[PDB]
């Protein structure tokens, strides 16, 4: 069996429900999402960040909880045909976490420059901040939240300690979070201008800067994936 | 010698120098050359040049052939900077005293703190004689008189040698010995503790026991001598007289300027409406340092330099005399050798395509009217 | 290899002075770059030899090969003469540069194109160097005193310079008037960063307070370069670029 | 024989070719070099610019290509008089460089701040200018090159690896040259003042810095020497 | 593309990665303003707009409204009193190149960092 | 304010001074597209014949 | 103009006049674009119960 169809579904999942957040963002971005203090902004855009941090909350629980709760306590006792198996398992949920960075740190974070470039922002709230901080974000950090732990769990070469390479590109892209904290302060006090390359975005490219730590991440996984099962052909 | 190089917009609307004079052409060693004039800060000051809140009137030469004796801004002695007014006009007068023969090339200039040289209208200049002759002597408030060529120069070369001095016997006592490579396989090979041994720390003691005895005692006797000592004399000064020129009676309005791509002549059409009681006729614009002349109405009298002068270069369609009250709009064209000489027609590759110059109108009787225009200035290929 | 003992020291010594003009020559060449682009403007000009910019920036910005150099040859070779050598070739580039250029090639006054004095300074750090031999006494007060000797070391020079003059109804000194004489076309008087008066200067406190200033930026800068040069002095084999 | 004439010829070449260097711009300073649009700048300046780029690119290649293609491929047998002579011919050549390092970093440098000081520069390429980037420094970019590929070559010491401390003191000062970019951007835009301790300088100091490798380099060079033929007599 | 390709092409030939960072650093930044001028070049063709001289992105710029983007946030080129002749964009370019050394030779060791196996036992 | 009709019936017409006239609704869309596409197509090339 | 010279406790004292900003403002001095009317004291033994 090996990879099985569970790497359909993680770029489907992503691709379908961003779509739709989009559609969302192009119906309601003007006319109900202009206007921060109309009563329509609340039930289309305040409504929706409220549901959204309520299910990532939730989502980010369950799904890690899970993870970890079923962790293989045995994993001296793993064949290696498992352990390849578990392995393409790991690297699908790294296509996820790829997947959802694209569209977090790319995508909507771009398109944001647009909107921004484009209205007199309104509050730290706008219909499409909400789309990119509070669901491009949570989500990228749940889906690498939940490859790291899954990696620990399963992968022998990932158990018995913390993966420096790993942490930084699970904690870093995180981080980009909590900086918003800078973006709002540096957009209404400092800096007045709608300025993309201004200071007051550079916390958000130096956790940027920490996605880069996907390249040890991932030649731990090719030597994890190299572990029994490693050939032979390869180097034969 | 600087300009040709500067942009031609940031030229043209910057500072407006006019009036020029040069009270010699060529000089003696020793003797002194005043330049007078007067100069404009042009209203649309460009943003990109900081505002002249400090500014220094300067000279443009290569190195001090001349000496700057003087430096006046208004009425009152200038040698340090200065602030100006935007929109203001300023009369000036710079003495110089000829230090090096040659042919130089005098520019006046000025210097603002944040934009960079504005240079102006530069004129050569012959200064014979020999350099051996110079003298620059000064009185001190102490009672003594100096010559700045040659004061301090002896004390100066005793101190920096016997110091230097100091430090190659410092090095020397220290190199009589082998120096590198037996010094280094001691370090290494084992502890070194050898190679420094009294007397060495003796020495060492003497040496630095004297350096700062020395200098003690050297900053004692020039405390003694001199006695009287005042610092560094700086610091902007505000308060510069502009001078209080007339309303101008003359209102010109500039619909559209044009300039060919190539070309040395610049066109534009203007609307001029003369007030007050005399008839008027256009008889100058100046736009950077070049003055298009029309020679039927005026003529050039103060030696202004040859290549930045067109003596019949402003041709204007209908210059006949402009009656008080009459408005009537003319073809005016700017056309010389010195608009592609002196790179005016790369405004081209200019950022901002907008051209300033003056508008000297003459009436019958000689008394002259100075009116400033300003307008886009729209290339034109076919 | 070598014939005898005797070939061997001559060997030795041609080696010693082929080494001390590569030393001293690069040095030369580096130190000059640095300190002319660090504190070239106010070394150029008698005038802009100041109580306050001049005494601040100089040491500080000086101090910087001196201590490089003096960790690598005291530390390889006891040679206590790291901070003279570096200063006795920038005041030799210095002076060519001022005799040749500033006065050969324009005509400059050397009265108004002298440098500043910096063997007094280096003769300290040199021999707070080699007695007590530890680094950390250097940095706190073989730089110190380097930091505080500048200006008394160049009074002599500049006093007579500073005799005031009343010239054409202003007080100027004597390196005003130099500086105002002899025209700059490219330094206008407004780039001179020289002591200009404060609200808050009080009495007669610029130049100690400026040198004291200097002396402790001094002490930290020469901590600094100390390791800047114990690295610049690694011997390994980066075995690919 | 060991230490021949060559050194000099070392010290000769430099002295009397920069002393016209100098007359050459002391006649030509002013009086064709000080209108960079004058028809007598082209024919004593930018003929000067372009012969000497053309003669140092052509010089470079020539010394470099002849230094490698003549380079000792038995170094395993060589004598240690052979070594000796070796080695004090690279102590010639790091002469050379000493004394070209000096003419361009401090000579033409220096001389160029009076230059600036005096005029108002006109262009990137003034006649002084031309001559210290486009002559100050290729010179003693291609006397160090030279220099280290020598004892790259010839040295056993200095092969086998290539040494950091003899790479920054080769390569650093190289680093002033693509410097001066930085040096015409911050002249023309950044500061418009001629002041010699503008930022717009500190590349040219930072990487005046790396010349302080001379340092190790040297140390590396007393180890060369002293490998077989190190005595005895010292330390003995 | 233009950039990248002789970044990495230099980096193959000659494998050194000091020889990397100086020259197809160099190269990528002198390469860009060409690399892009057959896009932007139709786009500087003047037009003489309401009498005055805009370039065809100034008119776009101007036309189509950016409220949050106001002209004066424009860094642009705007000229200087020490802008010698036709040298605007040859300078900047060569800026870029050497800034563009540094900042390689920089992140080369920030990718080596990032490229860390190691195994932080707790954090 | 109200907008009515279709926005592909709108035109941004400039002359300019070299002559000619241009929509800048679409004017250097195709060349832009055209240049950016073979940029791409060579850096997929590049990667394509290595993978 | 001072109101009082001599005060009790609780007691107000009024301190009245004119300033001219001279207009040979020096360099090293920001210009007063941001003033502030101040009272020199050694702390607050009088407290400001109104500046004009
Ligand atoms: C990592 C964990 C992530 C957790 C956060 C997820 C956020 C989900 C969206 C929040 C909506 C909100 O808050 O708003 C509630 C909206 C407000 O629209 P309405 O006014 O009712 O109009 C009618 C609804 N239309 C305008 C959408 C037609 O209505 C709803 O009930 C519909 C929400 C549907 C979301 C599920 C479909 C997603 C695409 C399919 C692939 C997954
Ligand atoms: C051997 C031990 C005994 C000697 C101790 C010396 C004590 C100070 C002497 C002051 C001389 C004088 O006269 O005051 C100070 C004189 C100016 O004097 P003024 O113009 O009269 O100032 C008028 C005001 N007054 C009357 C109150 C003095 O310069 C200075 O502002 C020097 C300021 C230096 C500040 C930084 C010092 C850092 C110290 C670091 C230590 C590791
Ligand atoms: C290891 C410590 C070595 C110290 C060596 C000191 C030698 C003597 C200097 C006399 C200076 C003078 O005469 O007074 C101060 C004057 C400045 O005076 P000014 O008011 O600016 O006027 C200038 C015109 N004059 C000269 C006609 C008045 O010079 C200086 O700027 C030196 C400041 C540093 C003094 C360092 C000594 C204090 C203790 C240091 C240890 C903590
Ligand atoms: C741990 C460090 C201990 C150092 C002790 C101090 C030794 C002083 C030697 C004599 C210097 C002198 O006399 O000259 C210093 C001159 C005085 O200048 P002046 O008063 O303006 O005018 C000239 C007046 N004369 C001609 C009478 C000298 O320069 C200065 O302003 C520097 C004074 C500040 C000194 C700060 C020392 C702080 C020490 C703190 C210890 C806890
Ligand atoms: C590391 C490799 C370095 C490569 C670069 C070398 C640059 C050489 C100079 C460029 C000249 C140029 O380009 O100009 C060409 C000049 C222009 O002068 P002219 O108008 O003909 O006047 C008449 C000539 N005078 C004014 C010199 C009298 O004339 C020439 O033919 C003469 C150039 C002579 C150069 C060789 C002598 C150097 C000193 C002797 C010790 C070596
Ligand atoms: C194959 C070897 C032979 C070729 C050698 C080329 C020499 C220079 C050619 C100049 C072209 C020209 O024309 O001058 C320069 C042209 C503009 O020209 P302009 O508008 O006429 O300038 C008017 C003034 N003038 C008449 C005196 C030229 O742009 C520039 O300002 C380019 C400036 C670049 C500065 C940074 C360079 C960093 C180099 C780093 C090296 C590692
Ligand atoms: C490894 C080195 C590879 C170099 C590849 C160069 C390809 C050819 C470029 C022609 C440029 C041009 O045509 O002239 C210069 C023009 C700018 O001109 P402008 O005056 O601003 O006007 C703009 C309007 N135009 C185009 C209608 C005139 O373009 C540039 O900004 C490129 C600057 C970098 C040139 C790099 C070559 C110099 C040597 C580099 C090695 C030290
Ligand atoms: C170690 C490095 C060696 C590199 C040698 C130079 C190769 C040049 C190739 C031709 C480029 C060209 O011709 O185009 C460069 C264009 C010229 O632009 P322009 O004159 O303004 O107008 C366009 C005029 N055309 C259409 C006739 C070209 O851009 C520039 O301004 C950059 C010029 C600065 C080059 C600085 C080189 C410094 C080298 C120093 C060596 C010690
Ligand atoms: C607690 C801090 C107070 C200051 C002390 C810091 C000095 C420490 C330096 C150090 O680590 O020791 C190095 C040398 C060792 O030499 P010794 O062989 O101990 O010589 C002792 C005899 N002596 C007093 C003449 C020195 O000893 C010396 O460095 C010299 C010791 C004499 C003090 C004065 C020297 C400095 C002159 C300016
Ligand atoms: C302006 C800042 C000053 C520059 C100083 C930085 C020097 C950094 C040290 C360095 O270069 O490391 C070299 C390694 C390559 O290693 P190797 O070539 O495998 O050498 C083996 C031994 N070694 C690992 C200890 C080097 O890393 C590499 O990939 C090779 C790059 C070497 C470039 C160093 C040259 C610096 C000249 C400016
Ligand atoms: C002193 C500085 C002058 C410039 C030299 C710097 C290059 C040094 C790079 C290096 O360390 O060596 C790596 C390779 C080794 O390959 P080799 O197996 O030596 O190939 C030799 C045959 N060859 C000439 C076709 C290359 O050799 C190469 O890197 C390629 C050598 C050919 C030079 C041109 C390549 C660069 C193209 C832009
Ligand atoms: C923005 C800057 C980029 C971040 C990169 C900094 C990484 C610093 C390296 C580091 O974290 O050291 C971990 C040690 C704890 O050591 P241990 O947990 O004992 O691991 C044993 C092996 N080890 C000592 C080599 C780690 O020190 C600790 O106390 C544990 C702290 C680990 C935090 C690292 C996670 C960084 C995520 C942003
Ligand atoms: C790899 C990222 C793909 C992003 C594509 C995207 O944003 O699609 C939205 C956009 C919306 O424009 P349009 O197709 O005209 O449909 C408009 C519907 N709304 C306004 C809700 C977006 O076009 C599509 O929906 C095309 C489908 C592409 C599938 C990968
Ligand atoms: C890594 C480079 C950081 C350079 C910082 C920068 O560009 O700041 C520009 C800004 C100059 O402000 P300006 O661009 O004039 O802002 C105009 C708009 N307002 C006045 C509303 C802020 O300076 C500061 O306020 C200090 C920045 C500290 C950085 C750690
Ligand atoms: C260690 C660097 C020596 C630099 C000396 C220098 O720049 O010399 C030029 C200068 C030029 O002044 P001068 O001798 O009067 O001859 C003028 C000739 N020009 C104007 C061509 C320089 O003086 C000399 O030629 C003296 C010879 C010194 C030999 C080491
Ligand atoms: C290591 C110390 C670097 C300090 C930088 C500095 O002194 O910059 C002064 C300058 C202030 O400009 P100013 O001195 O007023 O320049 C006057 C002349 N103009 C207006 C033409 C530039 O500030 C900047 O523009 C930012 C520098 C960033 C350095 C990484
Ligand atoms: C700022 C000074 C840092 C100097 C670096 C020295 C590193 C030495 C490592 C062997
Ligand atoms: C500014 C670049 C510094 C990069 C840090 C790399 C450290 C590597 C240690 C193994
Ligand atoms: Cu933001
Ligand atoms: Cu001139
Ligand atoms: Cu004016
Ligand atoms: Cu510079
Ligand atoms: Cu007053």
């Amino acid at each position: 069996l090996l990879d099985k169809k569970w790497l359909t579904f993680a770029l489907a999942i992503y691709t379908v429900f961003y779509l739709w957040v989009r559609w969302y963002e192009g119906v309601y971005g003007w006319s109900a999402g202009l206007d921060s203090f109309a009563p329509e902004f609340e039930t289309y855009w305040m409504n929706f960040l409220y549901t959204e941090i309520v299910l990532e909350i939730v989502t980010a629980s369950i799904l890690w909880g899970y993870l970890w709760k079923t962790r293989d306590r045995n994993l001296a006792a793993l064949t290696p045909r498992e352990e390849l198996r578990r392995n393409f398992t790991h690297l699908v949920w790294l296509v996820a976490y790829a997947w959802a960075i694209y569209w977090g740190a790319s995508y909507f974070t771009e398109q944001d420059g647009t909107w921004h470039q484009t209205i007199v922002r309104d509050t730290d709230f706008t219909p499409s901040h909400i789309i990119e901080f509070y669901l491009s974000y949570p989500i990228y950090i749940i889906t690498g939240f939940a490859a790291f732990i899954y990696a620990k769990t399963r992968l022998p070469f990932f158990a018995k300690g913390i993966s420096l390479p790993y942490l930084v590109l699970v904690v870093g892209p995180f981080m980009i979070l909590p900086n918003v904290g800078l973006n709002e302060w540096g957009h209404t006090f400092w800096f007045m201008e709608e300025l993309f390359v201004a200071p007051l975005h550079y916390g958000f490219v130096i956790f940027g800067w920490l996605a880069l730590a996907v390249m040890g991440t991932l030649t731990q996984t090719f030597y994890s994936f190299a572990q029994g099962g490693l050939g032979q052909s390869l180097c034969e | 010698h600087g300009e040709k190089s500067q942009a031609a917009f940031m030229r043209m609307r910057t500072i407006h120098w006019y009036d020029l004079s040069w009270s010699k052409e060529k000089v003696k060693i020793n003797e002194t050359v005043e330049i007078k004039g007067k100069f404009h800060v042009f209203e649309g000051w460009p943003e990109t040049v900081d505002e002249p809140d400090v500014a220094f009137l300067n000279v443009g030469m290569p190195g001090p052939v001349f000496i700057r004796k003087e430096s006046y801004i208004g009425g009152q002695l200038v040698p340090r900077s200065v602030r100006l007014e935007i929109g203001k006009t300023y009369d000036f007068r710079v003495v110089l005293k000829a230090r090096r023969p040659g042919d130089w090339h005098v520019h006046t200039m000025m210097n603002v703190q944040g934009g960079g040289p504005i240079i102006g209208p530069g004129k050569w200049i012959t200064v014979e004689g020999s350099m051996s002759e110079f003298r620059n002597p000064v009185t001190t408030l102490t009672g003594q008189t100096v010559d700045l060529e040659n004061y301090n120069e002896g004390n100066t070369y005793f101190w920096h040698a016997f110091w230097f001095a100091i430090g190659v016997a410092w090095i020397g006592y220290w190199s009589r010995r082998p120096i590198f490579i037996p010094r280094l396989l001691m370090v290494d090979a084992g502890r070194a503790d050898e190679l420094v041994s009294a007397t060495d720390r003796k020495v060492a003691m003497g040496f630095l026991a004297a350096t700062i005895l020395i200098v003690v005692m050297a900053m004692s006797s020039a405390n003694s001598k001199y006695p009287i000592t005042i610092p560094l004399q700086a610091g902007t000064m505000r308060g510069m007289k502009p001078l209080e020129l007339p309303a101008p009676t003359v209102s010109v309005k500039v619909e559209d300027a044009t300039y060919r791509v190539p070309g040395r002549a610049m066109r534009m059409k203007l609307t001029i409406t003369n007030h007050g009681n005399s008839p008027i006729r256009l008889g100058e614009f100046y736009t950077a340092s070049v003055r298009f002349l029309d020679s039927d109405v005026y003529k050039d009298t103060t030696g202004y330099p040859e290549d930045l002068l067109a003596e019949d270069g402003l041709s204007v369609s209908d210059n006949s005399p402009l009656a008080p009250g009459e408005t009537r709009t003319v073809d005016v064209t700017a056309s010389d050798a010195a608009w592609e000489v002196y790179r005016l027609s790369d405004i081209i590759y200019d950022p901002d395509s907008r051209f300033a110059g003056l508008l000297f109108f003459f009436d019958a009787t000689g008394n002259r009217q100075v009116v400033q225009i300003d307008a886009p200035l729209i290339p034109s290929f076919m | 290899a070598v014939r005898s003992h005797a070939e061997a020291v001559q060997v030795s010594r041609t080696i010693d002075w082929m080494a001390l003009f590569v030393v001293f020559f690069v040095i030369v060449g580096s130190y000059h770059i640095h300190a002319m682009l660090t504190m070239g403007d106010w070394d150029f000009w008698s005038d802009w030899k100041d109580r306050r910019l001049w005494v601040t920036v100089t040491p500080i910005v000086l101090v910087t090969f001196p201590a490089a150099v003096q960790s690598y040859l005291w530390e390889r070779y006891r040679l206590p003469w790291g901070a003279t050598v570096c200063v006795l070739g920038l005041l030799l580039g210095e002076w060519i540069n001022r005799y040749f250029n500033f006065w050969g090639w324009t005509y400059f006054p050397i009265n108004f194109v002298f440098p500043a004095s910096l063997v007094p300074g280096a003769i300290i750090l040199d021999t707070v160097l080699m007695l007590s031999g530890s680094y950390l006494f250097t940095a706190i007060v073989g730089a110190m005193g380097w930091g505080l000797i500048f200006y008394p070391g160049n009074w002599p020079i500049i006093a007579p310079l500073h005799v005031p003059v009343e010239y054409n109804g202003m007080l100027m000194s004597i390196a005003d008037i130099q500086g105002y004489n002899y025209v700059r076309t490219g330094t206008p008087e407004y780039i001179r960063m020289v002591e200009k008066g404060t609200l808050r200067t009080f009495g007669k406190d610029v130049a100690p307070v400026s040198a004291f200033f200097s002396a402790f930026m001094s002490i930290l800068i020469y901590f600094m370069w100390h390791f800047i040069g114990r690295w610049f002095s690694n011997e390994r084999f980066l075995q690919s670029t």
